[PDB]
């Protein structure tokens, strides 16, 4: 979680907002998914937020589904994701990296055995997809003993108590997915919350100033940037050059 | 914070994203009101006997068990309006939507006898419905799919994943994320996040309660045992629960054994799966060495759900309940000799279930025991299933 | 000499050869013995209840009739085991074949369903049966010929004459002519020769009794009319006995119109045919000017009997009972509108007589009315016909 | 009715059998009837039992079954059959001529007027197979006022109640379907009984001096001469040869 630490304060020091994109591992294969994300990085990602292809992502739209989809096709397995985050580790040292896992793949040979190998491979945080905070004590106990922020979900249907739990119990960043706007980002604060990211339909550089204007701490890219990857699948090198693009024109827009 | 607990013991919870958390706690607290509502409970009871037909026969089989010391009983849920004991709880269901205010409902399937059961509640009360179905499933239920939009229901082929019935689920969940303020979700199993374990069975109860009523009148005592197949585990939960404080009855859940359990090819997750967390529960799952999730396989389409409902995982463990298996060979036989010898044409799921008391006789012919088997549902629409294998093995 | 009068008012008699009186007397007296042998009326009972479901719900219709002041009841007989009310009499007429000691069992079957109810009363009573079939009925009547098979029924294919309903009809009593002593010839309606009308009527007149019972207790009065579609006789007649000294209650008998009266294609003789004696019976028939027999069409091959009870042409020839038809197009809006508004799949047959009683309230929707509608049967079976139809129609 | 009277009374002279061969009319066509029917009479049929094509023939086998099929696969109506009995009585004046009926048939347009048809075109008898004797009154009464027989079967299943009725009701002969042979035989003379002819499986030449020998008037062969028009449909040459050839047989064997 330091790595969020670190991030956040040098942000702040130049009033800026942080850009995450999203991508799922090993799509459309473990060789172009590595190329992609140290293009991200070069075009001025601040974080990433990396999918492990799983059989059922209750939590996710059609384009991450067929994410999903692509990465099965190429064989992709959790292990080879493990061995891929040790790879982007070893090549990047202080980018704050993020997984998004479903409880299933965490759970399957034991929770806290997940989070020591998440440490192992240098993560930074967990966000599991399909369990609430009501149901989270095993999930974030296992990711703080492994020094891992546990990501949490602030939905537009939150509550004054869902705000005061994602508050206490999250770490690295909330996750803000759109109580009024300007409301959430107060009551946050208020409670001391890690720093917010917008997640809701960051598909344009205005919605990342947007973010930021309304008090958050940055905007995260749950889904273009794999639309892009879905749209150039013939032509890797056109693929690249759009991904650059996309991320250097979305990061641009969270800079003062 | 709940009203009632969300786990049976280990098993259960409410695994669903947190969006999700409002429209489960709504629909407990709907749910226990209900239970307090005389009113409800009337209308319920309303739809049950002059809609659906309860109670359900319940029917001494003799030339089955001619020269052996078994007595044998079938609660005779084939005759309930839509030909199986899915139409309970659909009806149950379908009124708590209404409690909520809402006017839609939503439905996975994967045979397409809850797509089916779901359309047909809905038709009845007036609700839109829409039903969320694998392309593969739509493919070859061609049938279940023409009734369901005959009864008005508009029907989804879901694209995602396996295009099966887990993909269905996930598909249904999405919807309701979206639209849980004026529609209900019908989970079609007593499976899934807290609360539908808990409304599903307790909206399948009359199955049990009902049957005791009828052994007492009949025979003076209770079963020995009560035999129910396990496919989400609805129907077995509610044959079960009346009798789960009566400690001296049998509780036996039959899963599918498909090929066999060492071909690995079934839809046994109790009993030959691993515990994971999937579908807002944990629970036994169908599921590959790395956590992604299988498929059940089942010569009953109507026993393909890949997980089973937490309060038989929990009952197991404290060892109330036994599950066992039943190969689709053994099905097959114990569904030609209900035609043969008692005229009623049996579910393949619910051949599973009589495969398993034939089995209690045949093993030990002498043993005094009185039994009843839950006879799910009608089989009907199995006969171009049996027919192809019967032809394929020259049996013509 | 006989112990009963075989007409009723000028329909009816005993219209078969010689050799075949011994069996008709024999008939007749053991069935007069049963109706006063309370051990006959206890095990009959006893089938019909835990065996059959009996008794059948009665449903209030709501969203069909919304706006208007008719009342309609649906009598569940879509909900007896086999789906279709012509289990009761089977059960009744297996009864009687072992009263006198008979070991085998004779039927006809056109649609299929006769010879389904057949086979499942025999195979429960451990009597041996063969079912004779049109050959042309057994090639489009598949899914029927296996259940048959299934149930351990022997079915044999006929090709003289037509290769129809009528020519297994034939089939069947030259069959009889030879083995009466060891077989009983379980005819599929209320027409025939005496004593078959009678037995059947009263074998089937729990269908009213219940109704009776069900509407005092639900609107305290008699309805204004009971309504039921005519294909033989036997669940018009069901529905109506119990009612017909209830001069104040209409009773309204639906033939199938077909393709409409005046094109010829239809299967109403009662109204449009002439008397005639075939079948063992003067009744009004489906003939040519010449005399020879013709067949029934409708797009409900169970309403394909192309003759009519005696006791059906008698209630009207004295106008007690009043009949009407019905068209293919009639009868598929009808099914439609159930399917789509209350969630229950009407047989094709059921659906002529609730088209009827769709008519009389949609002709005069400020008359208030209370009816009830016999629903002589479920309509799974007649989604595949209703499908191609639909399709060829464009509705996709 | 009179030509049974007098054929018995001329046979009784001669110590002889009556042989009667049945046909369908008009199979399998209406002039080959014709000419089949010609070839009976000249090979020494004693009288004629004529079927007229009926779509239901509840009392006929397999052989008749299917000349039924056939004279309608030839279009031949009872129009047509009412012309070929005309013809036949026109060529031969002192045959007796049966007719083998359904009711339907006669009741169709009247049973009255159809006895008075059968008496206009020179008919003796009816027997109307799914007319038992319960049954009988019109169609008995009809018969008796236009001069015509009203036969009835003795079927094997008798009783003495039955015997006396047939005994008492028919004319012209008892039809006799086989209490054992020579009873049924002696009990009908006794209750004065129109004389008995042996109508079952009457198919050679022994059947037919059983029959005689057994007290009986003769016999009827009520299938096997349709057997022979089936056999024969490619060649009416053959088949005329061998229906004579059968005929004379049968007739031979009724004979002192
Ligand atoms: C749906 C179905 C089942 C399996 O579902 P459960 O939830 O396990 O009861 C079994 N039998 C029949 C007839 C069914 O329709
Ligand atoms: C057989 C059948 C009929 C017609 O026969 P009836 O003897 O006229 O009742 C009608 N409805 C159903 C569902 C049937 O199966
Ligand atoms: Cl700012
Ligand atoms: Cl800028
Ligand atoms: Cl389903
Ligand atoms: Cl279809
Ligand atoms: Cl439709
Ligand atoms: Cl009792
Ligand atoms: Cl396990
Ligand atoms: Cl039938
Ligand atoms: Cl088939
Ligand atoms: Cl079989
Ligand atoms: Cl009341
Ligand atoms: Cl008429
Ligand atoms: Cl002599
Ligand atoms: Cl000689
Ligand atoms: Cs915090
Ligand atoms: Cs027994
Ligand atoms: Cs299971
Ligand atoms: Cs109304
Ligand atoms: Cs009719
Ligand atoms: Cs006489």
């Amino acid at each position: 979680m330091e790595r969020y630490e670190n991030l956040f304060a040098q942000l702040n020091d130049r009033r800026e907002g942080a850009f995450v994109p999203f991508v799922t591992l090993g799509d459309p294969g473990i060789e172009q998914s590595l190329k992609i994300i140290d293009t991200l990085i070069d075009a001025g990602a601040d974080a990433l937020e990396l999918g492990v292809p799983f059989s059922d992502p209750l939590a996710d739209g059609p384009t991450i589904q067929n994410a999903n989809l692509r990465a099965f096709a190429a064989g992709v397995t959790p292990a080879q994701c493990f061995e891929m985050l040790a790879l982007i580790r070893e090549k990047h040292p202080t980018i704050p990296i993020g997984l998004l896992m479903y409880a299933n793949l965490v759970f399957n040979n034991g929770i806290d055995a997940f989070y020591a190998r998440c440490e192992q491979v240098g993560v930074d945080s967990v966000l599991v997809a399909d369990v609430p905070v009501e149901e989270s004590a095993p999930f974030r106990q296992a990711a703080l003993r492994h020094n891992i922020a546990p990501i949490f979900i602030c939905p537009p249907n939150a509550d004054d108590d869902l705000l005061r739990q994602v508050a206490s119990y999250g770490r690295g960043y909330t996750y803000l997915l759109s109580l009024p706007l300007h409301h959430l980002i107060e009551k946050l604060k208020e409670y001391h919350a890690a720093p917010a990211l917008q997640g809701f339909g960051i598909s344009s550089p205005e919605q990342v100033s947007a973010a930021v204007r309304a008090g958050a701490a940055g905007a995260i890219s749950g889904s273009a940037i794999v639309k892009i990857i879905e749209k150039n699948l013939a032509s890797p090198k056109q693929m690249l050059a759009e991904l650059r693009s996309f991320v250097s024109a979305m990061k641009a827009a969270s800079r003062a | 914070t709940t009203l009632l607990n969300p786990y049976f013991g280990e098993f259960g919870g409410m695994y669903v994203p947190q969006i999700l958390m409002p429209a489960l706690n709504q629909l407990e607290e709907a749910f226990v009101s209900a239970q307090k509502d005389p009113e409800f409970q009337a209308q319920f009871a309303d739809l049950l006997k002059n809609y659906a037909g309860r109670p359900t026969a319940l029917t001494k089989c003799q030339n089955i068990t001619a020269g052996t010391r078994t007595t044998l009983y079938l609660k005779r849920e084939d005759l309930l309006h839509g030909g199986a004991h899915k139409t309970n709880q659909v009806l149950g269901q379908a009124l708590l939507a209404k409690r909520m205010g809402k006017s839609e409902i939503i439905a996975e399937t994967g045979a397409g006898q809850h797509g089916v059961a779901s359309a047909l509640a809905s038709a009845l009360l007036g609700l839109k419905c829409r039903i969320y179905m694998g392309a593969k499933d739509v493919e070859r239920q061609s049938p279940n799919v023409f009734r369901m939009r005959l009864m008005g229901a508009e029907v989804i082929p879901v694209h995602s994943g396996s295009a099966t019935l887990k993909d269905a689920c996930n598909e249904a969940l999405r919807d309701w994320s979206g639209s849980y303020e004026t529609a209900h979700y019908m989970l079609g199993t007593a499976a899934g996040p807290h609360p539908y374990p808990t409304i599903v069975r307790e909206f399948q109860r009359m199955i049990g309660e009902e049957t005791k009523a009828q052994i007492l009148d009949k025979e003076g005592r209770l079963p020995d045992a009560v035999i129910a197949c396990v496919g989400g585990g609805s129907n077995a939960i509610g044959m079960f629960a009346d009798f789960i404080n009566d400690t001296s009855v049998g509780l036996i859940g039959v899963e599918p054994g498909g090929h066999g359990i060492e071909t690995g090819e079934h839809g046994a997750p109790l009993k030959h799966g691993r515990v994971g967390i999937y579908f807002g529960m944990k629970a036994p799952m169908m599921q590959t060495a790395d956590g992604q999730i299988e498929e059940s396989y089942s010569i009953s389409a109507g026993l393909d759900f890949p997980s089973v409902g937490p309060q038989h995982a929990y009952l197991n463990s404290i060892g109330r309940a036994d599950y066992v298996s039943i190969t689709d060979d053994e099905a097959l036989e114990a569904f030609k000799t209900l035609c043969r010898h008692e005229g009623i044409i049996p579910a393949l799921e619910s051949s599973h279930a009589l495969a398993h008391a034939l089995k209690m006789m045949r093993e030990q012919p002498e043993k005094e025991q009185l039994l009843v088997v839950n006879l799910s549902g009608r089989g009907d629409k199995d006969i171009f299933t049996v027919h192809d294998i019967l032809k394929a093995r020259g049996e013509i």
